[PDB]
DNA sequence: ACAGATATT
């Protein structure tokens, strides 16, 4: 069941270690793919995962990311607004997303309106990137054609002003 | 056989304007004992009998409210005693004008007294003072009858007859007590606080000797506005933001400058990326061109607040100076009443006549003549309030007969009136959207079509741009040097007088005639200083006062407390709430606050010890 | 030495 589960998660786009899957594995030895997807999605990604992104993803000399990939948001900042205001309507909303895979970190820029990732999105929310996605000057480009927001729930973001 | 009739108006101007209308020319010149009023006679019939009319004026507010002579001395009364243990009496304002005895000697006839005073709360106060003065001397009522009547009017041209016959009601003591309660509250709330502060700070700090520290329901929040802007200006950290600007060459050397669709980027690497996607690319396409007709809407009718704001901002005159100049102009008869909050014109207004009067001045002659020939647009509908008509010119004026600040204010008043009567501005807003890679830029321009009120206010004009090229989409304009500009956020500057007046009006602090007085008071008490473009920079005294107030029961400075007290006064006036109960409740609440303040003053003391 | 608000002609 381990091999078929690993293949199913690979197809679905989740890259989780064997120990992470076993931790996400429920009491029965029988594991349902949707059930483990839900359980893992509820948990923080830094504990469970595997090395997906290249070690130099934050240096610019990659320029491409291929295949499905699940990533965890950690901090969202509105670049087009001052740090004091953070909600001014004097600029189109551009979001800088600090994404993690559990081992390294990458930074992504909105580059277009999403209507699915907002400044109220809690850290721990997970996003799936599908198809080829562009990297320029060490920044991921997040158009609406590849970012799918899976509704996450993690206990962070307790204090906000 | 003839029965005497008495009538009282507020100023002898209204006395003339009412007698000449209600008497059909039969008047008299009977200058009174005081030497400042007039008595007018007439013959009529209000209750089916020949009655000899009599009509006079009580100029200004008759009696003021002040403490007894024992408690006015600063060194003999404990300030707290001013809250509840201090009697208060109604003295006669400007006693050299013996108004009370004038009224008493003129009042000898019964069966008729009416009240042609202002139709506001001030008018109710004045009228009940007049009735108090006049009843003890008038003739006794014979059996059951009504002797006291009141007339209500918003104009004195032809409504006066209908008011004289039908609209003969009674005065409203409930609303006439609201102003008395306000006076008593304000006097007791001040006086005591300022006396305590003055006797405390004049015996502890040398540099404050022979200086007055004043607290009031309107002065202190006014200072607090400037102090909070000072807190914001000294509690701001500049932030660096990068704006990407690129230019294109349209035909030969037009050098069209564009601005980025995303107006700013508060990051360095992101801005460098967005430059790297645009720098090395040499062409630029166009995606959308939009030509839209838009209208810059005409100004409303002038009121005192907007007049003061414009005098402070554009003309360069203080609020008290502007108010004094307006009062002087009204006294000479050039303009109308200058303290009015009515941005709406009355239905029966001679707009054509007022505009035709200003048809022989070499600054507005052509515009006024063309406007009268073509037609006049109806003025914008505004917020009427019933307190006198808006400020409008009433007589032709020229540089020779008045000069300086008087002319500089008259010019603005006349131009505002003409602009209100004139047409509306129209301009083409042409926006062109360029694409210089995976990046969008835009360029906007304005082109006037029919200058309306712009022709009479050449400071609301649309700036002259050099037009935009007619692009048909799919162009291939060459680009220039796409540069990443580095900029810093600018800290806010100190409050201007116009902004302070706007805050006063928004929060209800002060009235149409007390805003300049409050601003001048905070300026002369060495709390704020006027600097550059009429900016009110707070001084050390203002900073320490407002900060200490924030530390010590911080609700004596917030603008909301004055609004709450005013709501209580309105509840008094309408009738829902009583008078003595609310008087005592507010007095005791603020007495508790003052007792807290007196023993908590150590915070303000230690906050002042850092300064002088 | 005071509040605020108003102020003929
Ligand atoms: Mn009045």
């Amino acid at each position: 069941m381990a091999q078929v589960a690993g293949a199913a998660l690979s197809q679905a786009g989740w890259y989780l270690s064997d120990e992470g899957i076993e931790a996400c594995t429920s009491s029965p030895d029988k594991v349902n793919v949707n059930d483990i997807i839900l359980i893992a999605l509820n948990t923080d990604l830094r504990t469970i995962g595997k090395k997906f992104l290249p070690s130099d993803i934050n240096s610019g000399k990659v320029e491409k990311l291929e295949g499905p990939c699940v990533l965890q948001i950690q901090k969202i900042r509105n670049v087009a607004a001052p740090k004091d205001n953070e909600e001014s309507q004097a600029a189109p909303r551009m979001l800088r997303l600090q994404m993690t895979d559990g081992h390294i970190s990458c930074t992504a820029v909105e580059f277009s309106y999403m209507s699915k990732i907002s400044l109220n999105t809690p850290p721990g929310t997970k996003v799936k990137l599908s198809g080829i996605v562009d990297i320029k000057n060490g920044f991921l480009l997040l158009n609406d054609s590849n970012t799918t927001v899976l509704g996450g729930e993690v206990e962070h973001l307790i204090e906000k002003w | 056989v003839m029965k005497t009739v008495l009538m009282v108006a507020e100023k002898p101007s209204l006395a003339q304007s009412i007698a000449k209308i209600l008497s059909r020319g039969s008047l008299s010149s009977h200058k009174g004992l005081n030497g400042a009023c007039s008595v007018h006679e007439y013959t009529g019939t209000f209750a089916g009998q020949p009655v000899r009319f009599k009509m006079t004026s009580v100029c200004g507010h008759v009696m003021t409210l002040d403490f007894l002579g024992k408690y006015n001395k600063w060194d003999k009364v404990d300030p707290a005693e001013l809250f509840s243990q201090a009697p208060t009496e109604k003295k006669e304002a400007n006693p050299k004008l013996n108004m009370v005895k004038f009224l008493q000697v003129e009042g000898r006839g019964c069966d008729y007294i009416v009240l042609w005073l202002d139709c506001d709360k001030e008018g109710e106060n004045i009228c009940f003072e007049v009735l108090d003065a006049v009843l003890p001397v008038m003739n006794k009522a014979h059996g059951g009858e009504k002797t006291v009547f009141r007339a209500r009017f918003s104009s004195i041209t032809d409504t006066d007859i209908c008011n004289a016959m039908a609209c003969l009601g009674e005065p409203d003591h409930n609303e006439a007590l609201s102003v008395d309660a306000r006076q008593e509250l304000d006097l007791r709330i001040g006086c005591a606080f300022t006396r305590f502060q003055t006797k405390y700070f004049q015996g502890k700090y040398g540099d404050l000797d022979s200086s007055l520290i004043s607290f009031g329901p309107c002065q202190t929040p006014t200072l607090g506005f400037c102090v909070e802007r000072h807190d914001k200006i000294q509690s701001f950290k500049p932030e660096t933001y990068w704006v990407l600007q690129a230019k294109v060459n349209t035909d030969k050397d037009r050098s069209l400058l564009l601005d980025w669709d995303r107006v700013r980027v508060f990051d360095r690497e992101i801005a460098q990326m967005f430059l790297n996607m645009t720098k090395l690319e040499k062409e630029a396409q166009v995606e959308a061109t939009s030509r839209k007709e838009k209208a810059k809407q005409r100004p409303l009718a002038l009121n005192t607040v907007e007049m003061l704001r414009v005098a402070s901002s554009s003309l360069g005159m203080g609020p008290q100076h502007a108010m004094q100049t307006a009062e002087r102009l009204y006294t000479q008869g050039y303009i109308s009443f200058p303290r009015t909050e009515t941005t709406h014109y009355p239905e029966n207004f001679d707009l054509k006549g007022s505009l035709r009067q200003q048809a022989n001045h070499p600054y507005w002659a052509d515009t006024v003549k063309r406007l009268l020939a073509e037609g006049i647009n109806r003025p914008r509908k505004g917020h009427d309030a019933g307190d006198h008509p808006p400020i409008t010119p009433m007589k032709s004026a020229t540089e020779a007969e008045l000069g300086g600040d008087a002319w500089r204010l008259y010019e603005y008043i006349t131009r505002h009136f003409i602009a209100t009567v004139s047409h509306d501005c129209k301009y083409l807003q042409s926006t062109i959207s360029f694409r210089i890679g995976p990046e969008l830029f835009t360029c906007s321009g304005k082109t006037v079509l029919s200058p309306g009120f712009t022709e009479v206010m050449p400071w609301q004009s649309v700036p002259l741009e050099e037009s935009l090229p007619t692009c048909q989409r799919g162009d291939a304009f060459p680009v220039g040097e796409v540069k990443m500009l580095e900029k810093q956020t600018n800290p806010p500057d100190y409050l201007t007088e116009a902004e302070l007046i706007t805050l006063m009006e928004k929060h209800g602090i002060g009235t149409d005639a007390s805003i300049p007085v409050h601003i001048n008071n905070i300026c002369q008490r060495n709390y704020v200083t006027v600097e550059s473009g009429r900016r009110l920079k707070p001084t050390n005294l203002g900073i320490v006062l407002v900060h200490g107030y924030y530390k010590i029961d911080a609700e004596l400075v917030l603008p909301t407390i004055r609004s709450a007290v005013e709501k209580q006064l309105n509840l008094i006036a309408q009738g829902k709430a009583d008078y003595r109960q609310v008087l005592g409740h507010t007095l005791d609440v603020f007495k508790r606050k003052f007792h807290y303040f007196v023993d908590s003053i150590a915070g303000m003391d230690e906050l002042m010890e850092v300064s002088f």
